[PDB]
């Protein structure tokens, strides 16, 4: 197996449109890894067995007159919840995002699962995971709105058995 | 204080039910009641590795073949066949799957909601099987998940009646 | 000759949680590696301690919004594993599964407010004694309690003091023994500064000496 | 002089009948014959502390719940179930009173000539129970109570007459 | 081999005072402490010899 | 690598049926099943040692000879007879022929397809005989053969269905 | 008295696999040595590494 270096960069993602209509528990995920247009794409199609983390930033544009909470985490091997655990999120690697106190959240797992390489076009292991904790509310001076965005990165790439060309 | 009781080696390490069984039988701790001591710890963690004591309640002698076997392999003799005693047998089966960690939930898919078919301990048959019992010894759980208590409708609390010695 | 031998009535029958262990089928079976795996945890209480979860309030709701009526009672909740505020806890889950516990629970509070609104609160926990929580803001100043106001740090812990006769306590709210069995934790809000819907999130961790004693099945299968 | 039979460890350390049992039995000390050896010497304590073994004999499997348990808890078989033998069970509980000592004497009540409910040493269940058989181990008592012997009417001494060889 | 055992007749019955222990059915429990718990007494003969009683 | 479960004194170290069993049963190795694992491999060596342990179902008393001793020897007490208890009976048997080692075939004959008639453990007599099972002890291979596997006849594969937990 | 011992249930049965050895019959036979005898292997996988065979 060999490290790649030139496949561990930044992301910018569009999460959702936090609004003032959405009430706690609305729940928005994005499993990862997503559809990579850059060198990454080229990795999990001309490669078969690949590990590797996962560094999500998360940022909500706003400002300090606005309340509401959000809740990012990164839950491995993601299922649906019923509302009542989603109470229970916490229980994950997560940041807590409100206008009030913080501006960006940032999150690092590492790979695991019950492989020691995957392929991700069949197996999705972490999961991004931004809920609203408390609803975004806003005044005459306030924003009526809030666009939150994805920050992501592969760390610590490990790809063995490289795949011939298409062409 | 003295923290001892809820240790996770500690509270698997007892003999839980299986509610479904065959004359063929998969060992999969996944078929324990969600609702039951041992069955909710084990689906409040994503990952768990443990070996695993079976005593079984079985009419005719019992074969059982490890992990990957073949099905047709549980006809023969050779794989360790215990011949029956009087109430029950009492066997001690290893770790016999292939990923170094087996998982209560699966994020996809393993063939190029449902976990893959190699999450098992290997399995058992005999001419009928009553009785079913498996414990966990060394366990070890990974990564926790949302382990949910029971709902209240319109009460103040939960009321339920502890055992009392009145007369 | 050989060693006689006595074989004692009543023993050797199966307990489904007896000590002893069965004779192996499969020797020399190495598995594969799992050293240094992400996120082993090997007590349920390390995990409790760790990851503080949500409340329920009413409505089914983790926050508690500010009331712009005359009273000053934002909420109270009953201090117990088995209230309706703490019915989707993580705690409540695992103390579900024992008779008995004794410890401290803490409470983390966190303001979700816009900066340009300001408020105060306290908050008070009431042992078995008087019949009925001290409503008033004022006569809950005699109990156990703490202030904290709102600005840059908007996160507050506040630990539930363990005041029972027994050294444990049931974690399984008797049917019998009505009214207020041990405790209320009440949220007071001193004032407020243009907050008719800023909320306020609770969130509830085992303490640090908190402790769960005997396991049970309890559920009905 | 050699003490050792009014030893209050070895007085104590022997079976005793419970003369009421049900098919969901909870297990008090204070069920003893009042004029039994160990009874009596029970009851010329205020406070009392033990282990316990218990003979039960039984048909079908034997559940015991701990003191505060559900009687719920008491059809499912995570809690400790002894699964019936030929002549009966013979198990070793511990004490799971949330109280540092036990007592035979309270005054008064414990709800916002009855102890309070909490004084026991657990439950068990089967589907009957012929007989039960507790045995205190390693028991210690407290604060001594006034121990009568039995009153003569009218004659000069209690005549009781002593086992003889006479043939 | 394995050690052969000679199944004695007339041992093994229930006495209700035999010195042996039974086989615990919930290991590792620890009871609440009670050092110095006030009057506790081991010999009944030393409550005998402590307090007198009356005559009747 | 952990190369444990190749050994030669671990795999064939396992009861194995012997399928043809008569009143009178002379110990043969060879009678093992062609295919089994334990006969398969031992038809993959040349020569081999062994010691023997055999359990062995039978009515009334059984005896047995060493190689080399007389057919109507075996109706002696002198010869070691084993007394029926309930299950079955398991000896150990010791190596009895003259030869240093044993042989799986034989390039011509020995008398001035047919294995020489001293290639056996002993002989066993009793009522009858339903079962018999051999063990081999410290055994010992010589000069590998070949060993097959199971022919494909138009598949891309042989196609065996493994075990899967699948509800 | 003799040591008390618990007839376990479950335990006992015959498993084709357990690693327990059974009692002699025969003592005291000693086999013919088989010091330096050709061709000995241990373990499989050792002639399947010494040993190339053709593919089909």
């Amino acid at each position: 197996e060999t490290r790649v270096t030139q496949a561990e960069r930044f992301f910018k993602k569009h999460l959702f449109n936090w609004t003032t209509d959405k009430p706690f528990g609305h729940l928005e995920k994005l499993k990862l890894p997503t559809d990579h247009k850059g060198v990454y794409g080229h990795l999990v199609d001309s490669f078969a067995y690949m590990r590797n983390g996962w560094d999500v930033e998360v940022s909500a544009v706003g400002n300090q007159f606005n309340g509401g909470c959000l809740l990012v985490a990164m839950v491995p091997e993601w299922k649906k919840f019923t509302p009542r655990e989603k109470y229970q999120l916490t229980l994950f690697p997560h940041q807590f995002i409100s206008p009030r106190t913080n501006m960006t959240a940032h999150i690092t797992v590492p790979y695991l699962g019950v492989n020691r390489y995957d392929q991700y076009k069949k197996h999705k292991p972490w999961t991004l995971v931004v809920m609203v904790v408390s609803p975004l509310t806003t005044s005459s001076i306030g924003a009526t709105e809030i666009k939150v965005y994805a920050n992501i990165a592969p760390t610590h790439v490990h790809v063995a058995g490289e795949l011939p060309s298409k062409e | 204080q003295r923290r001892h009781h809820t240790d996770v080696g500690f509270i698997m390490d007892r003999f839980v039910k299986i509610n479904n069984t065959n004359p063929t039988h998969v060992i999969d701790l996944m078929q324990t009641h969600q609702h039951g001591l041992v069955g909710a710890l084990l689906r409040a963690a994503t990952y768990y590795f443990s070996d695993l004591e079976i005593v079984v309640r079985h009419e005719g002698n019992l074969t059982w073949v490890p992990n990957g076997a073949p099905e047709a392999a549980l006809s023969n003799a050779g794989n360790p066949t215990a011949y029956n005693k009087a109430p029950f047998t009492r066997l001690a089966l290893p770790y016999t799957a292939p990923h170094r960690v087996l998982a209560t939930v699966y994020n996809g898919t393993s063939k190029y909601t449902q976990l893959p078919a190699s999450f098992n301990f290997g399995a058992i048959r005999a001419t009928d099987i009553s009785e079913l019992l498996v414990r966990m010894k060394r366990a070890e759980l990974y990564c926790p998940r949302p382990l949910l208590a029971v709902e209240v409708t319109a009460q103040d609390r939960h009321k339920q009646k502890i055992i009392a010695p009145a007369k | 000759g050989i060693v006689p031998v006595a074989c004692s009535d009543g023993y050797g029958g199966l307990v489904t949680t007896d000590p002893k262990t069965a004779d192996p089928v499969y020797g020399k079976v190495y598995n594969p590696p799992r050293t240094n795996y992400p996120g082993r945890f090997t007590n349920l209480l390390d995990v409790a301690e760790a990851c503080p979860t949500f409340l329920c309030f009413d409505d089914g709701k983790p926050y508690v919004v500010t009331r712009e009526d005359e009273q000053r009672l934002l909420a109270k909740f009953d201090v117990s594993l088995a209230a309706k505020h703490m019915s989707n806890t993580y705690l409540s889950g695992i103390a579900q599964y024992y008779a008995q516990y004794s410890g401290t629970i803490n409470l983390h509070f966190m303001f979700t407010g816009s900066t340009d609104s300001k408020a105060r609160y306290m908050v008070a926990y009431v042992p078995p004694g008087v019949e009925t929580p001290p409503d008033t803001p004022e006569r809950a100043a005699h109990c156990i309690h703490a202030e904290w106001d709102t600005g840059l740090n908007s996160k507050f812990t506040f630990s539930i003091p363990y005041v029972s006769a027994a050294d444990y306590a049931y974690t399984a709210s008797d049917v019998a023994e009505t009214t207020n069995v041990q405790g209320w934790v009440c949220i007071y809000q001193i004032t407020h500064g243009k907050a008719q819907n800023d909320t306020l999130v609770v969130s509830v961790s085992a303490g640090k000496d908190f402790e769960l004693r005997l396991p049970i099945d309890p559920r009905t299968q």
